[PDB]
């Protein structure tokens, strides 16, 4: 007869959907049967053949529904306000810890059975990107301290060379490792506090290839992102709280989050530079490029690119001692798992490959 | 809250009986409630706690005669301010019945006991009848209770207050004088071991 | 059957919550079971475990309904209509000292049988900042008979001081104290009159790091801070009540709120160093910075820019009669509580330390 | 089933000229709790509150328990505002100017009351401070009064020019109030000047306060676009032909701009600009005002020399009760007999006379 | 029980009110009684006795009613659509004489028993008026047959000419006696698309004191107002319908209406000059101006710029031949009540003073 907004509204949070629309054509999936639901045969994308079972009694009603959009609406709106509550209650460890399991959890499936990824190609890229930066998996360390430690005036990470010099590919990494948003400051500044509102309730937040003034000599277009974080000191600061909108609205006045700041070699004020708690000069390297042209696999899966790969390095090199106490007893669980599948013989060859830049499965 | 023209004295006079004041060494442990420092001159004290004064002299003086007790600010500075309880504790239902609100020192256990509010200098003070040393001990002892925490006018110790103890007969003229700085807070024992560790 | 929008409403009071989200996320977790509730036995978040039992039969509704977002709205205009009407007719004074009431309040917790804090710490921390500018607490005082004064073309303190000199701690602290908002006067002015609309029923305002002209020769980057707020001298005067608007709703005529302002020392029209009563100029202290190397805690948790450090700091040198009556009872309830937690000698200890240039806790 | 009645909330919002929705919501809450307990009635600190409570209490509670409070509270703001729209278009301004000087009166009385605290004494001492401003001072608020209430065409604006603290502003806020408008700011970018101008919709008079304008850089003044934005608004300067006040991005007005002052420092008044203006007042540094105000510090702490109170004192004080509306020249008496009852000619004059030598005004 | 929608319309229909807010509060006046209102028995305004007995019920209903703003809604939609299906279908001379019809109605009450308005003063003003420039009554009627025609390229007055040539009453006098609206195109052209919209479905526009280039060798402030225009030349021109917006969407698209332009003796591209069907210079007239100077009434009481005066000026001069046969026989009964309250010889006499500067009425 009705329908429960309630079960609708629990399974976006199972699944912590904050898109309507996402959510919405989503549930409407289960509506269908489930005794010879194909997408459940094949095992395709938990988010359906874990729930629609569970869900089928519920989706052949919301299916008939004349308000889809509107109780979606309310799952999503419940979806923010945990991640809210879950923002000035629990503490950043906790937070990236909450993070880590969410990404272990994808890890047991994409290694699993049912997965597809090839945990070899994988941790192969962990040997690419440890050959991208000395002592790459303290430095990866390194930074989750500086992000959860939060400490004023010390928030930022600088990443400054040259075009394809890996400062994407690492701070992309490092984001979805913790979990937060790419911004834009090049962008127009009318546009600017809409875009600053993206990084709200963020763990950590970054700016991708800045655009700076000073810097003609090396061939490079003027840009106001660099003039404009100078001006958003601010946000960077963490000090005071600063004022985000969202959607030609006020949403809330919260401390910016940290976060790293790639861009080429353009000049950067002393009052900007000052907010940088740390900063990398990255450099193009010919062997750990020649190494992708014989390894297409590693551009192809998007690995070298994800934080699950630094999250496949913390475990294969920092100590149990330094997880939280939370999570020790998994990670443990997995250092054994990757262990009896990786001699540190077969490891230590494939850094050699991509020294030598001859593909690391080579 | 007027000052005042007036400024009792505090010098030291014993008088024609050797009059001085004797204090019960409680040592300087945690639980302690009224001590003594004989290196500061100061008597650290709990609030509203019994704090036993001797009076010691050599020649029992003359019937009728009484032991005025005022405090002052020991820095000249302040020492025209009067001494009185803070706008909180003056507003307590601590009223024994006799002793006004606003009096910092008190008597405890002396129904002859009388509370003046000089007109004239706005100061405050207590008094009782001399008694002579009760048979088995060789000097009378009073019970003195504060009312008002030194915190409460400056924590850091801003405003130090100084006890008066006056000797004087039935007129009111004086015949012996002591003093000795006070100082109310939680942990007697612990405030004097520190000061007097500080040399 | 039907959600009791009056109860959802008395906790949203309870908790001066005004943000949807929150209250929304909150009180849902409301909806479940308090004979074991772990957030409870565990008491880690009073806005939940005091609360929860008396809500949860409303909650346990709260939660099948179909108006969630709706009903809480109700409930923070509320909250919102109260702290307008208050802002209005509550003398500024009788601000302060509802504020302390709020804070003394968290107080209670922190150092309790429930709170997670170092007493112990927090004192320290009065210990440094009260070497950061000669009679600290004085000033402090000073900063209070300013803002609750409120006088015409007199209430605004100016910090002008080089990079990292702790210019932005004290102003963050005490805006904590006085409760606020930070306003970012140096982005675009075509939409800067939103970022102005949050001042609207704020005790005081303050702008954080301004951006002014003329400094190039100390190599500090020219922006249109300094000159917007010139733009706005009917703002940080208080003689006319000027327009602040939030987007598309709530456009308040009120008198905008008095404040302080932090600058790189440069250049500040005589039109607009008129409307600073006091200037204060901070100079980077060598042993502060040290100091505080070795007391990173003090950092870490945020306790130097706090308004409960600064209060204390009140609470420990400050006379009683300077507090409000209403409130002297609570002072000495505190006065006391530190008086026995701590020494003089002690204390004295502590700003020694910091002196020296060492750790305060020695 | 006992609903809610918006008329009787309409009916509070009116009887209080309540326009926020917000503040609606909050004073009709309070009348949720008990009458015979509020400790906000028997203390007496707020009129708006007690005189209503108990009238309105039986109905708080029921709109304690709503649904759609808002929607009520905006219902009855929104007649609020319909009743300001009609008088504004259909009183005449020297009507207004009675009226806004009945509820000025209103205040008074509770204000110098048992029920108040407000010093006559420290108030008098002000409008004393007041009228040692400009010479013949209680007469320049008369003309001022005249030429708002009068409204000639391209004749409505006065241009208070001086330097930096010169009383400009305690003046311009005075008679504001006392009138009750609006004070506008044009020197921020243009990109926003249709909003910010639309506060002015309904107003009796207007206020554009510092406005920044260009060319005094040998005096060292920051140059801004104020002024150069009013020689845009000239026909809103004017008068004759209405202007298109937009808000809230709907257009919901097409009158004509009213009046009021302007102020600012020694900058260049463009000639088709000076010409708006009708009158024009030089203050200056006033040495010895400002030492009886560091002597007189309540003057400006409780901000009397800048209330429509002191404004309407100084007139009830000198001028005759001829020059006020017969609609309320009673009134007018009752309170000439109260201030003389109260003070002595030869007082007054011995506070003007500190406030000349730069010494305390009382005492 | 359920108030009269169809009520509240009529009497909004009944008025020609399209404001809203205004609806509201008029009708709010009905709900009280009429048995022993003042301002109902005042007879000072027409537009509120006329029809507090008819809507007195259907006001003491509606002042219960919830849906009050939904309704008046209704109603002012209701005149808009109206006007639209107006501007439409009638003819530009059918609109003129609806006008003028509204018009005379004000007349008739203004100069009747009920009324402030002096007969005798108004005279002076279309005297004072007829003095204002050569032949005026040819002029009004030359341009009322040229915003009738609304003839191709040929659709603009100019006014140009010194501060205090008169140029904006008259241009005020021509408005009102139409029914236009006031553009001003001194602002920013980001917004110049708001105003533009106030002009439509409207008999004519007035673009007031336009701001050009080139004045500084008379001293005149620059301003982008000619050069807007400029750009706006399929407006001016009225060959090709242009679209219109108002309520943040496309409103309409029609036939800009003509009108008339005030400047200041800034200089006009040729371009703008031959959009231009007719340039009248004024020039200041000292007695004029002293006639004013002695006449205050005048100008106290709006007339030398009221639309009446001109409609009295028409009514007086013109013959009963170049008006709309339905409103000829109303035009004579104006004709003859103007004759029997001046002779000729006082008429006259007015216009003397007026060239004698001493007061129409000496
Ligand atoms: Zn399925
Ligand atoms: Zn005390
Ligand atoms: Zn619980
Ligand atoms: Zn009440
Ligand atoms: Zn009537």
């Amino acid at each position: 007869k009705q329908v429960s907004w309630k079960l609708v509204t629990e399974y976006a949070m199972e699944t912590k959907c904050d898109d309507v629309l996402l959510l919405l054509g989503m549930y409407l999936e289960f509506q269908y049967s489930f005794e010879m639901c194909l997408k459940c045969i094949k095992k395709e994308q938990p988010s359906h053949y874990k729930y629609h079972e569970k869900h089928y009694a519920n989706a052949a009603i919301f299916a008939d529904s004349k308000n889809q959009k509107t109780i979606c609406q309310q799952a999503v709106d419940t979806v923010l306000a945990k991640k809210r509550v879950d923002s000035l209650q629990l503490t950043r460890e906790q937070m990236l810890t909450n993070r880590f399991n969410d990404l272990l959890d994808r890890m047991d499936i994409m290694f699993g059975s049912t997965g597809s990824a090839d945990i070899e190609e994988w941790m192969a890229g962990v040997a690419w990107l440890h050959c991208l930066l000395p002592k790459m998996d303290s430095v990866v360390y390194d930074f989750l301290k500086c992000m959860v430690y939060n400490i004023p005036k010390k928030r930022y990470w600088l990443f400054k060379g040259p075009i394809d010099s890996g400062k994407t590919t690492l701070a992309a990494a490092l984001l979805e490792l913790c979990g937060g948003k790419a911004l834009n400051v090049n962008l127009p500044l009318d546009r600017l506090n809409f875009e600053l509102g993206v990084a709200i309730d963020q763990f950590l937040v970054v700016f991708e290839d800045v655009k700076g003034t000073g810097g003609e000599s090396r061939d490079l277009p003027s840009g106001q992102g660099i003039n404009n974080l100078d001006n958003l000191r601010d946000y960077l600061d963490g000090s005071v709280k600063v004022n985000l909108e969202k959607k030609h609205l006020n949403k809330r006045t919260q401390i910016f989050p940290p976060g790293i700041v790639t861009m080429n070699e353009y000049s950067v004020p002393k009052t900007l530079q000052a907010r940088f708690v740390k900063q990398i000069d990255f450099r193009p390297k010919d062997y750990l490029k020649h190494c992708l042209e014989r390894s297409e696999f590693l551009l192809e899966k998007r690995i070298i690119q994800s934080g699950i790969a630094l999250l496949l390095m913390l475990i294969w090199y920092r100590p149990v001692a330094e997880f939280a106490q939370s999570i020790q007893s998994r990670i443990v669980e997995w250092k054994e798992r990757l262990d009896k599948e990786f001699s540190l013989s077969v490891y230590q060859k494939m850094k050699f490959n991509v020294a030598m830049g001859i593909g690391v499965l080579d | 809250s007027p000052l005042s023209s007036s400024v009792p004295s505090q010098k030291t006079y014993q008088g024609s009986y050797g009059f001085r004041l004797g204090f019960l060494h409680s040592g300087t442990a945690k639980s302690v409630t009224c001590t003594y420092s004989p290196a500061l001159n100061k008597m650290f004290c709990q609030l509203a706690k019994t704090c036993p004064v001797q009076l010691w002299v050599d020649s029992t003086p003359p019937p009728g005669t009484r032991v005025r007790a005022m405090a002052i600010y020991k820095q000249s500075q302040h020492m025209t301010e009067v001494v009185r309880r803070c706008p909180h504790h003056e507003r307590c239902s601590d009223s024994d019945g006799l002793a006004p609100p606003q009096h910092l020192i008190r008597v405890e256990g002396n129904l002859r006991v009388e509370y003046l509010d000089d007109r004239n200098t706005f100061r405050h003070s207590v008094v009782v009848p001399y008694e002579p040393p009760e048979v088995g001990s060789d000097c009378t002892t009073i019970h003195y209770n504060y009312m008002c925490n030194s915190s409460c006018m400056g924590g850091m110790n801003r405003r130090p207050i100084l006890t008066i103890i006056t000797l004087e007969d039935s007129s009111g003229n004086l015949l012996g004088r002591n003093s000795f700085e006070v100082r109310v807070c939680a942990c007697p024992g612990r405030d004097r071991r520190t000061e007097e560790e500080n040399l």
